[PDB]
């Protein structure tokens, strides 16, 4: 379809010595002890991608009960203003994917940016805090994430839910 | 357009560019036999390892010794007033700024 | 070193050495007759 | 030369000076090499390596931990 | 200088072997 | 002439410089390639590296015939005069010049005012001559010789006169690049001979030494042709090239030296593939 | 014959507390000549020096010795290499080198 058309499209144009000496030098964060995020606690914030709950739609995973089995503990899944907006430019054929977001157990986090580009937006999150774990199936941002230290990646692998960069996963599918 | 008449190309095509260049790089640079200990245990060529090495409980001591030191560098520890304030003891820098940026 | 050898007694050592470049062709007649027969053929096919 | 089939294939000795343990005609013991890959300054196509020799690892030879029986 | 070496081992590594080192030279050919 | 001189010699060294990259470009692509075709091995150092044919300064060679000036070194021997008396009779129109007490940059300076193509220096040891120099004037090549085995037409009696015509020219042994330019420069030197021509001069190359022979034939009949020698004999073995001209040690660049304390140096021979 | 072993005792008569074989090996060739040979080293010191060529005096003691050994390649300790080129006349074994 020209959906299909429209979507490559898109993706193909996506890609003196007086003076006072100053410099933006952020902190390293006091959560990490080189690189095992202490802070990060067994209550989990999971900023889920929107290709993320798609695909969890395909596999036929429940969000929260799939993310517990991995994990053995609570876990909150968060929504953004720019994940929630793509789900709704997608129209119709999506509807039930943008039911499943609107889930009274699941954080609904505002988000005041320019743009709509939700890669951008969850990227800025991870930078800011070192509180979260990114849930995504796209091969790109996970390349992004990987460059900063402390943040764990939630992925699909065969008809399961997958950690990457996490000490306590325990009940984490092997190989 | 001509590029600006400081630059030496304005006066310089590339036969001379080539040349200058050249030049320039050259001036820059200028009764019983008991056995003994060693045949009990034949131990050979065997590498020689630290005496540390030894105990596995007191080397994995010293890496977590070393592991907050390396870590001095990154972190600041935190600390009491055990004594009355008296300055920073090393100097005030004013134009560093590690705050976080949120947006 | 020289002082403790007898004098000139290294012309019946025969010890092995090395040498540093080739040597220089020596002439003969031969090589002239050889030298010829390449002048006398290019002579013949009138190859200049 | 294998014993079993006959046939006569090229092998590794694992570092320069093993070679003087081993003697022509001697029996030695041969296991594959290469599933991995081949490192470098390694001959691609050769595909096995020397264990042992007269039934004694190499490394126990190199190491004086044992003498080799004739 | 050190930290520079280091990074041009982890390339060293990242083609150390035979085939890997093949594959580049066709291809820069 | 001090300022349009130096425009041309930079000009000329530009598009040297030029040729001399694009060439060790192929170099380098070449051997690469060979290398992987063999599949045998891959030297380390081969891994390290990889992560206008007709000489400029002979544009006038076939327009208008060369003009060669002979002299030596100062204060010459008795035999030293003879031998450069024999040379102006072996290149046609070449002339010989006494060196009083000239200096070098002046004798360049009047030859290149008077149009001379090409200057030939010797040097002699014992009245034996040792060293030649062949200089092509217009900021042409140097190239440094040294003789071996010189046999002199006055050693030899009752010879008699040469035919001094134009003669035909033989290059034999020049293979590689090297050799290619090392024979351009001995054959320039010469004019454009007559087909019926019986003067015939001689460049073989042996392990880098270079025979210069002189002989007239002689057609008796068909198939049959007799050889007399004629004209010195000697032995030319190269060790240097230089760019510029023998006026210009100090500044000009070495296109190719011979190299002899290289640990490899006695088994390698370079003007043959 | 080739191929057997043999064993290496320094003393058969007496007693002594350490391990007496001395080493041990296998036979591998048999000839009627050794073809073993040893290094020699001549040494000179130099007492002109002309830039590249210098003047060596000591290695010879003639001008016979220095004449059968023209051409041969000779280094210095600190690695540079040179060659001999012609015999001196007014120290019998001197010569010149570049
Ligand atoms: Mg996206
Ligand atoms: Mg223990
Ligand atoms: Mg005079
Ligand atoms: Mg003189
Ligand atoms: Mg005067
Ligand atoms: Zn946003």
């Amino acid at each position: 379809g020209k959906q299909k058309k429209t979507r490559k499209y898109a993706t193909m144009k996506r890609m003196d010595p007086s003076a006072l000496k100053e410099r933006e030098v952020p902190q390293h964060p006091s959560c990490l002890f080189f690189q095992y995020n202490t802070q990060l606690g067994p209550p989990y914030h999971i900023l889920v991608d929107t290709n993320f709950i798609n695909f969890s739609i395909k596999a036929k995973l429940d969000l929260v009960q799939s993310m517990m089995d991995c994990l053995y503990a609570k876990c909150i899944p968060c929504i953004t203003d720019c994940v929630m907006a793509e789900i709704e430019k997608l129209g119709q054929k999506y509807r039930v994917a943008l039911r499943i977001a609107k889930d009274p157990r699941f954080e609904r986090l505002p988000c005041t940016h320019k743009g709509t580009y939700a890669d951008d937006c969850l990227v800025q999150r991870v930078t800011q805090h070192k509180c979260y774990i990114v849930a995504t199936v796209d091969r790109d941002l996970k390349r992004r994430i990987r460059k900063i230290p402390g943040v764990p990646i939630m992925y699909i692998s065969n008809h399961r839910y997958n950690i990457e960069r996490m000490p306590d996963d325990y009940g984490a599918p092997r190989f | 357009l001509p590029p600006s008449p400081g630059d030496t190309s304005y006066y310089q095509d590339q036969v001379d560019d080539f040349h200058e260049a050249r030049s320039r790089a050259a001036l820059a640079k200028g009764a019983k036999r008991a056995i003994t200990y060693q045949i009990a245990k034949n131990r050979g060529l065997t590498p020689r390892r630290k005496k540390i090495d030894r105990n596995p409980r007191v080397k994995h001591r010293e890496k977590f010794r070393r592991a907050k030191i390396r870590r001095r560098g990154q972190v600041r520890e935190v600390r009491k007033e055990e004594q009355r304030y008296s300055g920073e003891l090393s100097g005030i820098r004013a134009g560093v700024k590690k705050s976080i940026k949120l947006k | 070193t020289a002082q403790k050898r007898p004098e000139n007694s290294l012309l019946e050592e025969t010890l092995h050495f090395d040498h540093a470049v080739r040597m220089a062709p020596v002439i003969t007649e031969e090589t002239t007759l050889q030298l010829e027969d390449i002048i006398k053929q290019r002579i013949r096919d009138q190859a200049w | 030369q294998l014993i079993k089939n006959g046939k006569k294939i090229t092998a590794f000795v694992p570092n320069d000076g093993c070679l003087n343990f081993i003697e022509e005609n001697d029996e030695v013991l041969v296991a594959g090499f290469g599933r991995k890959g081949h490192a470098v300054g390694d001959i691609p196509g050769v595909r096995f390596k020397v264990v042992k020799v007269a039934n004694v690892s190499l490394l126990a030879l190199y190491k004086g931990k044992k003498e080799r029986p004739r | 200088k050190e930290h520079f070496r280091a990074k041009q081992k982890e390339e060293e590594e990242k083609l150390k072997r035979q085939k890997d080192l093949r594959k580049k030279l066709f291809r820069i050919q | 002439m001090l300022r349009r001189e130096a425009r041309l010699r930079r000009e000329y060294l530009y598009r040297k410089a030029r040729e001399e990259a694009q060439r060790s470009a192929q170099e380098r692509k070449e051997r690469l390639r060979r290398a992987l075709e063999e599949n045998r091995l891959i030297p380390t150092e081969l891994r390290r590296e990889a992560l206008s044919h007709v000489d400029d300064e002979y544009r006038w060679a076939g327009v208008e015939d060369p003009k060669v000036m002979i002299t030596t070194s100062r204060d010459p021997s008795s035999r030293l005069k003879m031998f450069a008396k024999e040379l102006k009779l072996v290149f046609p129109g070449a002339q010989r010049m006494n060196r009083g007490r000239h200096e070098v940059g002046a004798l360049v300076r009047a030859c290149k005012a008077n149009g001379v193509t090409d200057l030939l220096v010797v040097h002699e040891h014992r009245g034996t001559p040792v060293g030649l120099i062949v200089s092509h004037l217009p900021f042409g090549p140097t190239a440094y010789f040294t003789l071996c085995n010189v046999v002199m037409r006055h050693d030899i009696p009752d010879l008699g006169t040469m035919s001094e015509a134009k003669p035909h020219l033989i290059t034999h042994g020049f293979s590689s690049r090297l050799g290619k330019r090392v024979s351009d420069i001995l054959r320039y030197l010469f004019p454009v001979p007559k087909d019926d021509s019986h003067r015939v001069i001689t460049f073989a190359n042996q392990d880098d030494y270079i025979s210069f022979r002189h002989h007239v034939y002689k057609k008796t009949d068909h198939r049959n042709v007799e050889l007399t020698e004629v004209g010195p004999r000697f032995e030319l073995k190269l060790y240097m090239i230089r760019l510029g001209t023998l006026e210009q040690e100090a500044t000009a660049d070495v296109e190719w030296r011979w190299h002899p304390y290289t640990n490899t140096a006695r088994k390698r021979v370079f003007l043959s593939t | 014959p080739q191929g057997t072993g043999f064993l290496a005792i320094q003393s058969v008569s007496g007693i002594m507390p350490d391990f007496r074989i001395a080493a041990t090996g296998v036979v591998l060739d048999l000839d009627k000549s050794i073809k073993i040979v040893k290094k020699l080293k001549l040494t000179g010191f130099p007492y002109k020096i002309f830039k590249n060529t210098s003047f060596i005096k000591g290695m010879f003691n003639s001008a016979l010795e220095v004449a059968k050994f023209e051409g041969a390649v000779i280094r210095t300790v600190s690695g540079i290499r040179g060659q001999i080129k012609k015999a001196l006349r007014a120290p019998e074994g001197a010569f010149r080198a570049s």
